[PDB]
């Protein structure tokens, strides 16, 4: 049907603001907010891999990505935050 | 193994008389004296952000060397596309 | 007899003239090239660099900066001044949405 | 057992290894990929629910509204810049009056 | 019909942006600069219209066309 | 009687109008100016509801920022009010 | 090294419109560089118009949408005529 | 076999058919390419670039050069309204910019 990230919004709510809601208005908003940047990030990955003449987007692409896209410090929260995901994932 | 002169102070390059002759070609007539540092300034902005970026996609292809291409990509994604380095 | 010297902004004028008529290259490209490296210096060490990547960069400085050149004294002239000042430098940055 | 929850995640790995399958983007996909990308969405998700469960706190009120959305975006200097050209709707604007306007 | 973008209403658009005192001539300018923007727009809205072959310019319709002018709009999708 | 002096109400109004976030120019013309338009590109065209709201915070909006630009421009030149030089510096500073 | 470019096709062109007219290498430079921009932007745009309307194929139809989405007014309508005719001459 | 044609011989056009549509085919744009595409495609960037090639020899002559430089199509870009709203964000490296003074600033 129509597909949204709105339960997992809510979850990340629940744990930053335990006692804190939301309004449906606001609720499309973050959905859009998260397709928005989610079209950016890939299709910045698209050319990382196109001039590098690689046919595989692997986790190292998405990294780059995410330096050239996000300013300084939330950059480098970002790629903390990938690191430790990858490497729990990984075992 | 002989590397160059350690980069001091290399702001300073930018002269005044090289300013006033930008100035020129943007049609300006006359020109405040304080206008210089602000000028290096934000000249000095500008650069880095389009270093960064280039630097980073040297870093992505494993290469040493920032090539043309890597500058032509980060200009291009900054919206200023530049015409005249392609192949 | 005295010495001939023309007055206050004759010279400037002619200067537009010439600059706006060649494309030559503004800055010296060594001073540039020596910026360029220290700046890079600061985010990894030991990069080298193509030539043709240093004029490209080159060109992209020069355009930009006569380009806010451009916008500044458009905004000395709205505030009836003929010196541009920092303050015009300021309004162009903001109005452009960089600030 | 879910990807996400070997990850540590909130967000659905699978699905958003769907979404990149079914893209465009590029002929093959990493393992890694996804995981990556769910994480930094998550992360950039937290930190804008954080700043504007503080502008709802300090406006007194328990629910978000778009309004605290755009104060929380509007006063942050790194998110402002990144959606320096995004429009929230019914977001307004911040209170802001040049000292010029002031009398005296 | 432009005439129906009321004086008060660009003079409380004015007030959002923080303008203290207006001239006399500035509301027929913004209904021109008004005018155009919209032209734009709907030209490129009505243009995805077309080609799904519909009648009915959609929501999304206007979002893309905003996101290709660079103006991407929050809220709608 | 009492009267105010010049300005007080509008700063009254600039921190009312700041504060909240409803729409300020009024749904019906603002349609009926929209259909108009839209019907020198094609006939018959029908409207979403939704779409006509998301054209009017777009509208709304672009002219809010637009006005924050010109009196910037304004206050440049140690005036206090806006005049219609001062929204073409702007515009063409932004490329339109 | 095989380095595929425009050049020999700008070089026709530019014999049709001006019999007695040269151009510089660097000048041939950027009208390769300017093929490729425009190619790059008509192409993204056909990829997004075919996205949103769930075809999987791009024809001539979405060609013909994102040229007038991207290019203003009477350079429009002109290349619009110039593809439409080129199109029914190749059809038969 | 039948004898070889082009495709962009069958549309009249110069430029190259068969090349567009491999640069199509590998660009990773869509899943399918239409047969038509890309003649339509050929036949706008022939027609631009006929465009800009007419421009900038008028402005050739002008300047009473018979070689087209960058200067030359910088000129040509900046003087024509729709061409300028189009490369609106490009830099021509070595096109300078328009010869261009404020009134004001010329005496009275």
């Amino acid at each position: 049907r129509k597909e949204s990230y709105s339960i997992y919004v809510y979850k990340v709510l629940k744990q930053v603001h335990p006692d804190t809601g939301i309004s449906s208005k606001a609720m499309g908003i973050m959905n859009s907010f998260v397709n928005d940047i989610f079209e950016r990030i890939a299709g910045e990955a698209s050319r990382l891999a196109h001039y590098n003449k690689r046919s595989t987007i692997t986790s190292r692409e998405i990294q780059t990505a995410v330096r050239l896209l996000l300013p300084g410090e939330l950059a480098k929260h970002a790629v903390s935050e990938g690191t430790k995901a990858v490497t729990k994932y990984t075992s | 193994k002989r590397h160059r002169k350690v980069l001091r102070d290399n702001i300073q390059g930018i002269t005044k008389p090289a300013i006033r002759r930008l100035a020129r070609r943007g049609g300006v007539k006359r020109i405040s004296g304080l206008i210089y540092e602000e000028t290096r300034g934000v000249l000095k902005v500008f650069l880095e952000n389009v270093i960064r970026d280039a630097v980073t996609y040297t870093e992505h292809a494993k290469r040493k060397t920032v090539t043309a291409m890597d500058v032509v990509y980060a200009l291009k994604r900054q919206g200023r596309t530049l015409y005249g380095f392609g192949g | 007899k005295k010495p001939h010297r023309y007055r206050p902004g004759t010279v400037a004028l002619r200067e537009i003239r010439r600059y706006q008529k060649s494309t030559e290259l503004l800055i010296r490209k060594l001073p540039f090239q020596r910026l360029v490296r220290e700046i890079a210096q600061d985010f990894k060490t030991d990069l080298r660099f193509q030539s043709s990547a240093v004029m490209a960069l080159q060109e992209a400085c020069e355009a930009y900066l006569v380009g806010l050149f451009e916008d500044t004294n458009l905004c000395a002239i709205h505030a009836k001044r003929v010196t541009i000042m920092p303050k015009d430098i300021q309004l162009a940055r903001r109005i452009r949405g960089e600030r | 057992k879910t990807r996400s929850s070997r990850a540590g995640l909130q967000f659905p790995v699978g699905r958003v290894h769907r979404l990149l399958r079914k893209g465009n983007y590029s002929e093959r996909v990493g393992a890694g990929a996804p995981v990556y990308l769910a994480a930094v969405l998550e992360y950039l998700t937290a930190e804008i629910l954080e700043l504007a469960g503080n502008a709802a706190r300090d406006n007194k009120k328990t629910r978000i509204i778009p309004r605290h959305l755009q104060l929380a975006i509007r006063n942050d200097e790194e998110l402002n810049k990144l959606l320096g050209r995004v429009t929230i709707a019914q977001g307004g604007v911040l209170p802001n009056i040049q000292a010029v306007l002031l009398p005296k």
